[PDB]
RNA sequence: GUCGACGUACUUCAUAGGAUCA
RNA sequence: UUGUAAUUGGAAUGAGUACAAUGUAAAUACCUUAACGAGGAACAAUUGGAGGGCAAGUCUGGUGCCAGCAGCCG
């Protein structure tokens, strides 16, 4: 009847690979040995928000609030508006809602409400330059994301407009089997009620980690004052390494603490960029979940991506067992003839699945 | 031009293909049976006395045909035959002339995709005068060719000699369907479907004696699978045609019982390296992965935390500045940016390949190029399931069309079990999980042109979507010049009307035909086909309106 | 005044400026604002040089009470005499009177724009853009190039602009080169302007010239002062050794019969450093 | 040949409209798309997206006029002759 | 109709044969796809751009070997000049003299 | 069912601060428009 | 109140209508 | 690259004049 | 003295059916011909174009009761 799940590991995958398949799942078991257990208030939150986009979608959250039986409906989309609660920013709640956004009988027309920035959460910069252009190339022709206003923690204030104007039956049949070359350096360093000397030591910071590199590195300065700065003072960079041959984005995204050097973030932020490279094939590790969930998805004909085995941690393995729970879905995984490396290629069949909720 | 259709994919095995279902459907008394048992002996040389149920033969090298006979006076069976029949063999009385029934079934196949028909007139031996018996044809052949296309093939078959048809005649047949190609159907192509040739009760008699025959039973099914590979793993949502939905709870493939010479050859010769009819019913980490026991931690030390952290882990900030205080190692990745100049013009080549390479990498016409994208993917599947092993490509695509399969239902009515009739065939479909679901269906009917009577709002339809036949009560509405959703009394005489009925959802574009009788003690002698649409939109709700005026003085 | 009425050629403007939503942009020659709106409602802020104030007030008026009135800024002046704040893009319909300074000036803006469209007239868009061995090869193509790199967006027409005017127009893209590359303006300039009085003439006959002979001999005199050798100064002490030396350069180089039209950047390039070699410097 | 890409005027509130006979193809030789006149809105139910419809010479700017859609005349199926093949 | 494209022109390789040997006796007074040349050209004028960039670095460097100030210099703007003013002998008096 | 006029307007809160902001961005630039004497 | 927002939802009806006929026509053309 | 020239195919703007009557 | 007939009278005939004969290498057909074969002569001529009129019906616009679109839907 119920495919069950313990725990909330993964609590928003689950949500939305049910959604997409339209399985019936069970999460059970939320947290109970901790001291408040059950759901999280930002759990809820984002139950909410999946209910907004759908419609004859089901929730059942149990008394004590450990166990949630979730039957998807049909994804509709629409405009609405969602407050993001403190606990969590509005990349927390927009990064599920790109799954969806695609294959939605309405477009998607979605204003967060937050804190805008996180240690742990995707920031407004890796969204918009990290996961859509992954979207992108898989079909998603137009879709944005605008900061109206920056909200830093912890009082945020902050406000951003999601527009997803492309629908798509499914995504297209990815076909990448190459290491895609790096050509240049961008990036974006921003801050909020502060002065613009942290954000140039940010740029400082950075550019002196990459400069023996052999790319162009060119970061932009975002100094936010005044009455969309938010209600906080707040500061982060996020720097991204482009190949505009197949226009393939790898990112490292980093904020700052009250009283912690800009250039350091800067620096640290640089490193954190290179290590992602290193451990990178086609996509970084942070992208690597979404192009995994948008080969399940396409067409009933296999797709190739090629992965290093850098990108092969607890936290892959992990994403691929709730795919085949989901899904019945397995990916097949062959060596590389190449002796340089050591990468693998990821081979997922897709699932047939379609667009269905849009009309004709 | 003629040449240029809509690109699509045709999903038929690149190797092993399954049996082309040839389905014989007429009226009562026509020759269906005495066509089958003349084809059969004409590419087998033996007689089959008694058919029932789907039959098997090889029709040449690397040909089958699958032969199932419509029972005449089923509506319900001509339906579910019409949505998977590869080929039809129309009889018509040449005599008599067309009935009812052959021309309900083409316009049924023709609203859920045509597939090959072949006019084959019988009986003309009845005839009396040459001249009648020509006129006769012209007409017959002219009326046939509206339905079906101008110019169709028509075969004569004047009279019947020890149960057989006339060599000759049988001989043109049996060649025309040898080298017949069939069209990709959207249906067909996007769903898995088998004909069941055997069926079989797994039920222990024992639990049969201890709680009654009123227990449900467990039944498994043998047949050719076709369409889409079915998936490998148990669970799959399965409906078999007027009996209901189920979930496979087995699946395995067997040999072919019926291989085709150029298979035997093959195997034999394999062999060396180291029947024509069948009528039964008549440490690796790709391992590790998928180990739930092994934990995920425990499987990456072995060949050597969750999502909500957006932020992959990294290494110390100390430790990854002290890592990257050189550039190198990661060189390869970053653009560059007397014998020395052929050194730098290899270099430059490589560089310009990278930079303006994918702007600059032809077909005459647009359709060859789409042909050539769609080619393309699956000669991409067949390399990549050639390097898998058996075992693994199993697990991959599941079983591919062509595999002779065992199926296992539980659950299943006994009143299946008991009321089991081999004439009338078992048609099993796969469902997406849009036919899963269940909702308000939007969509565009139209009284058919041919039925008497006009249709009512809350007048019961039983409606032919996808795999699946059900009865509901559909209200038709009008767009009031796309202001509001007005409820309408009847369906326009001679157009089309908006149409809402609750039902198993489908996606869009799927036609349907609707019919109003089904039991042959009602047929009378009309038309059965009532309506015929496709469905527009799927939701959950549905906002019909009708006019209420006040009345006063 | 010509006043632009065409809505698709300003689209394409605003949207071929390609402006991020962190950019701030100079707006030159504001008018009556319709590139003002659209580029106010795709940008951080926009900073506007307006020479009249009745336009300036109209443009307020315009933006008054709207969401993007916070954001726009506007300077009354000259655009030459003014002194500009930061900008990233420049987008102007300016008169065309001051087109070749305002090229020169956004070259030499302490933080040069990445990026600027800009709306000339044919001929001068052309001289832009012209590449070596054109016709209208000129001194501001040479340039130009050096410092920056020009290409051609579209034409635009007489029909566009009420009342017409007598010469057609285009609008070209400016994107000055970052980082700048290392060579004296002055010198790089000076040897344009002796080279390219004739630009169809030898490059030698080019430096036949008497005046260029007194020019090039009174700087090496004065070169040879700053390195603190003694000399002479009369007027004509030294025209025989840089008559020789420019001969040697000349010939060495095998620029002497070469057509400056017909000389590309780096054929410049050559003969400047010769020159510096043998200790001629022109500005 | 083309291919029915959408009915631009399917939702104009005017019945029988000018705009209501047009429908957007795809020439399938070179891929270019065009617009195409429908007898009528009665036949335009008929014609449904993704069909192979045979253009014919003929709101100005609308030069093509459909003549057959799925091989099967239009004329044939607005005299109630013969059904659309699907 | 001598040389036209025919439909399969390896099943008539003889034939083709003697075309070619046709031609090279017929022409013998004169002896005596879009996507691949374009990529052809675009190469040959990316490989010699590439080297015209090196080459100015190079100039440009050893430029740097060889710089000073331009104040005092005269410009060539007064190439066209050919007569100054007892201004401008004034002023460029006092250069000197301040130059020594 | 339909109605035939429009319907009278109501004053809510947000219509006279919409009106409050009007009159007071008419007057920080002094933009009256009153009849001149001749 | 019901009267008010019957006019008000109505507005917006007629006013992305009349807008999106005219994209519509603008692009046939 | 909303690049220039050319070739090709189209779109468009320039139609009213005399006599009588009110 | 004009138009309209699911009004009405008894005469004519072949499309078709068919003994037969002729035809033909044998046949089909043609030309002949016993016997059948007509009122809705339902033994049921077609392909295009133009113009209407009807409502307790629908949509759009506004110097009231109107105009335009159109109307298989009341
Ligand atoms: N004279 C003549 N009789 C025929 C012809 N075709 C069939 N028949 C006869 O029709 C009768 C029925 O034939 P069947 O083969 O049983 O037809 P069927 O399709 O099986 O009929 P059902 O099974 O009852 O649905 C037999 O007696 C045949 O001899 C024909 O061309 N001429
Ligand atoms: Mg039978
Ligand atoms: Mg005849």
């Amino acid at each position: 009847k119920y495919t069950t799940f313990q725990g909330s590991q993964n609590f928003r995958l689950r949500i939305v690979l049910a959604t997409l398949s339209g399985k019936p799942i069970k999460i059970e078991k939320i947290r109970s040995g901790d001291l408040n257990p059950g759901l999280k208030d930002y759990e809820v939150s984002f139950l909410r928000l999946i209910e907004s986009v759908t419609n004859g979608s089901v929730i059942e959250i149990s008394y004590t609030g450990t166990t949630v039986i979730y039957r998807p409906g049909i994804i509709v989309g629409g405009a609405s508006t969602h407050i993001c609660p403190s606990s969590k920013p509005v990349g927390y709640f927009v990064e599920p809602m790109l799954y969806l956004a695609p294959f939605s009988k309405k477009k998607f027309s979605i204003l967060f409400k937050g804190i805008t920035a996180s240690h742990n959460d995707a920031g407004i910069e890796a969204i918009k330059w990290g996961l859509m252009p992954v979207m992108e190339k898989f079909g998603v022709r137009e879709c944005a994301l605008h900061t109206l206003k920056r909200g830093s923690p912890p009082l945020g204030g902050g406000e951003v407009h999601l527009v997803v104007d492309s629908l798509i039956a499914q995504p297209i049949t990815m076909h990448e089997i190459d290491r895609p070359i790096i050509s240049s350096i961008t990036g974006v360093a921003y801050s909020t009620r502060v002065s613009p000397s942290l954000v140039n030591r940010m740029i400082d910071g950075a550019k002196k980690v990459l400069k023996n590199l052999q790319c162009e590195v060119n970061i932009t300065a975002d100094v936010w004052r005044g009455e969309n700065s938010g209600k906080s003072p707040g500061w982060g960079i996020t720097l991204v390494a482009q190949s505009k041959q197949k226009g393939w984005s790898y990112f490292a995204e980093d904020i700052g603490d009250a009283g912690s050097i800009p250039e350091e973030l800067g620096e640290k932020v640089a490193c954190q960029l290179l290590e992602e490279i290193s451990k990178s094939a086609a996509v970084g590790r942070n992208q690597l979940p979404l192009a995994i969930v948008y080969m399940v998805i396409g067409k009933e004909d296999i797709g190739r991506l090629r992965i290093n085995k850098e990108q092969i941690d607890e936290r892959f393995i992990i994403l691929l067992r709730d795919i085949k729970k989901i899904f019945n879905t397995e990916v097949f995984l062959k060596p590389v003839d190449e002796a340089d490396n050591e990468d693998m290629i990821a081979t997922i069949k897709g699932i047939g699945f379609t667009n269905t909720s849009k009309k004709i | 031009e003629r040449k240029l259709h809509v690109p699509m994919v045709d999903r038929t095995p690149e190797d092993d293909p399954p049996p082309f279902i040839v389905a014989v459907v007429g009226p009562p008394g026509t020759g269906k049976t005495t066509l089958i048992r003349s084809l059969v002996r004409r590419m087998t040389k033996s007689t089959l006395n008694d058919i029932q149920g789907p039959i098997t033969v090889v029709s040449g090298k690397h040909r089958r045909l699958t032969f199932l006979e419509c029972p005449a006076d089923d509506l319900n069976a001509m339906i579910d035959i019409a949505k998977i029949a590869d080929l039809v063999l129309l009889l018509i009385d040449g005599n008599f002339g067309f009935e009812m029934e052959t021309m309900e079934f083409l316009n049924i196949a023709q609203h859920h995709g045509m597939p090959r028909v072949l006019g084959v007139a019988t009986h003309l031996d009845l005839f009396k005068s040459q001249s009648t018996l020509r006129a006769s044809k012209k007409r017959l052949k002219h009326r046939f060719w509206t339905e079906v296309y101008q110019g169709a093939k028509l075969f004569y078959l004047s009279g019947v000699i020890n149960g057989r048809y006339p060599d000759r005649e049988i001989l043109n047949l049996s060649r025309f369907i040898s080298v017949m190609k069939f069209r990709p159907l959207k249906w067909r192509n996007e769903h898995p479907y088998m004909l069941a040739d055997r069926f079989t009760d797994l039920t222990h008699p024992e639990l049969i004696e201890t709680q009654g025959l009123q227990i449900d039973r467990k039944v498994a099914i043998y047949g050719y699978l076709h369409g889409t590979p079915l998936p490998s793993a148990p669970g799959t949502r399965v409906h078999i045609a007027g009996v209901g939905d189920f979930s496979v709870a087995q699946i395995e493939k067997l040999p072919d019982p019926c291989p085709t010479p150029f298979y035997q050859q093959k195997l034999d010769d394999f062999e060396r390296e180291k029947k024509l009819i069948y009528a039964p019913m008549s440490w690796n980490i790709g391992k590790l992965i998928y180990m739930d026991n092994i934990s995920p931690e425990e499987c990456i030390r072995r060949w050597r935390v969750d999502l909500e952290k957006f932020v992959p882990y990294f290494d110390t900030f100390e430790k990854l500045a002290k890592k990257w205080k050189s550039v190198d190692a990661i060189k390869e990745r970053f653009l560059g940016a007397r014998e020395m100049n052929a050194a730098k013009k290899e270099k430059l080549r490589a560089q310009f390949e990278i930079e303006e390479g994918e702007n600059f990498k032809e077909y005459d016409t647009w359709y060859e190029l789409q042909k050539a994208k769609i080619s393309k993917q699956l000669e991409i599947n067949n390399i990549e399931y050639q390097e898998m092993t058996p075992e693994q490509r199993q697990r991959i695509e599941g079983f591919k069309a062509g595999s002779y399969v065992r199926i296992v239902f539980e659950k299943v009515p006994m009143e299946f079990v008991k009321n089991f009739n081999p004439k009338f065939p078992i048609v099993m479909g796969g469902l997406l999980p849009t036919e899963i679901k269940f909702g308000i269906v939007k969509a565009r009917l139209r009284r058919h042109r041919w039925h008497k009577k006009i249709l009512k709002t809350n007048d019961p339809l039983v409606l032919s979507l996808g795999w699946r036949r059900f009865q509901t009560l559909p209200i038709y509405t009008t767009t009031d010049s796309r202001t509001r959703t007005r409820m309408l009394k009847y369906t326009p005489e001679h157009t089309y009307c908006n149409a809402a009925f609750y039902g198993p959802l489908c996606s869009p574009n799927t036609p349907f035909c609707g019919v109003q009788i089904v039991a042959n003690s009602d047929t009378g002698n009309g038309f059965r086909i009532a309506a015929t649409g496709i469905v527009e939109e799927i939701d959950v709700n549905i906002e019909i309106v009708k006019k209420l005026k006040l009345v006063g003085f | 005044q010509h006043i632009l009425k065409n809505p698709l050629v300003a689209q394409g403007i605003v949207d071929k400026a390609q402006i991020r939503p962190s950019d701030v942009v100079l707006e030159v020659g504001p008018g009556t604002g319709n590139l003002t709106v659209r580029i106010l409602e795709q940008a951080k802020n926009v900073v506007a040089v307006e020479m009249d104030p009745r336009m300036a007030a109209e443009l307020t008026k315009r933006v008054r009470g709207t969401p993007v009135e916070k954001k726009l800024e506007i300077m009354l002046g000259d655009f030459m005499k003014t002194e500009l704040p930061y900008f990233d893009i420049c987008i102007s319909n300016t008169p065309y009177q001051i087109s070749s300074p305002l090229v020169f000036k956004l070259i030499n803006q302490p933080r040069p724009p990445r990026v600027s469209i800009l709306m000339f007239q044919r001929e001068f868009a052309l001289r832009l853009l012209a590449r070596p061995g054109d016709s209208l090869y000129c001194r501001l193509s040479a340039n130009v190039q050096m410092w920056a790199n020009v290409t051609h967006i579209m034409k635009v027409g007489k029909n566009n602009f009420r009342p017409p005017p007598q010469v057609e127009s285009s609008v070209v893209r400016l994107e000055i080169k970052n980082p700048r590359p290392q060579v004296d303006y002055n010198e790089w300039d000076g040897l344009l302007r002796i080279v390219f009085v004739r630009k169809n003439r030898t490059i030698s006959a080019g430096f036949k010239s008497t005046t260029v002979m007194d020019i090039l001999e009174k700087n090496y005199k004065t070169f040879l002062a700053m390195n603190n050798e003694m000399v002479d100064d009369t007027k004509g002490s030294m025209h025989d050794v840089v008559k020789e030396k420019i001969d040697t350069v000349l010939k060495e180089t095998d620029l002497g019969d070469k057509r400056a039209g017909k000389c590309d950047q780096n054929d410049f390039l050559r003969l400047l450093y010769a020159f510096h070699q043998v200790g001629i410097h022109f500005s | 040949k083309g291919i029915v890409l959408e009915k631009l005027g399917i939702e104009s509130k005017q019945p029988n409209s000018a705009i209501r006979k047009c429908v957007r193809v795809q020439l399938i030789k070179n891929g270019k798309k065009v617009t195409a006149f429908v007898p009528n809105d009665g036949c335009l139910n008929f014609v449904d997206e993704n069909d192979e419809v045979l253009l014919a010479g003929f709101i100005p700017g609308v030069r093509f006029k459909v003549v057959k859609v799925s091989g099967v005349s239009l004329l044939a199926l607005w005299k109630e002759k013969k059904e659309k093949p699907r | 109709g001598t040389y036209r494209k025919r439909f399969n022109e390896k099943a008539r390789s003889g034939h083709m044969a003697k075309l070619k040997e046709l031609k090279r006796i017929r022409n013998k007074q004169f002896t005596r796809s879009k996507v691949s040349r374009l990529k052809k050209k675009r190469l040959d004028k990316f490989i010699e751009h590439q080297l015209k960039r090196e080459e100015r670095k190079t100039i440009i460097g050893k430029l740097q070997d060889y710089k000073i100030d331009t104040s005092l210099l005269t410009s060539s703007k007064r190439l066209g000049e050919g007569r100054q003013t007892k201004k401008e002998e004034f002023k460029e008096a006092l250069s000197l003299e301040r130059q020594g | 069912f339909d109605r035939t006029a429009k319907p009278v307007p109501v004053i809510t809160s947000e219509v006279t601060e919409s009106l409050e902001d009007m009159i007071r961005r008419r007057i920080q630039d002094s933009n009256f428009d009153d009849l001149q004497r001749r | 109140f019901e009267a008010r927002q019957r006019i008000e939802e109505k507005n917006k009806e007629s006013s992305d209508y009349h807008a999106k006929m005219a994209h519509i026509v603008n692009t046939i053309n």
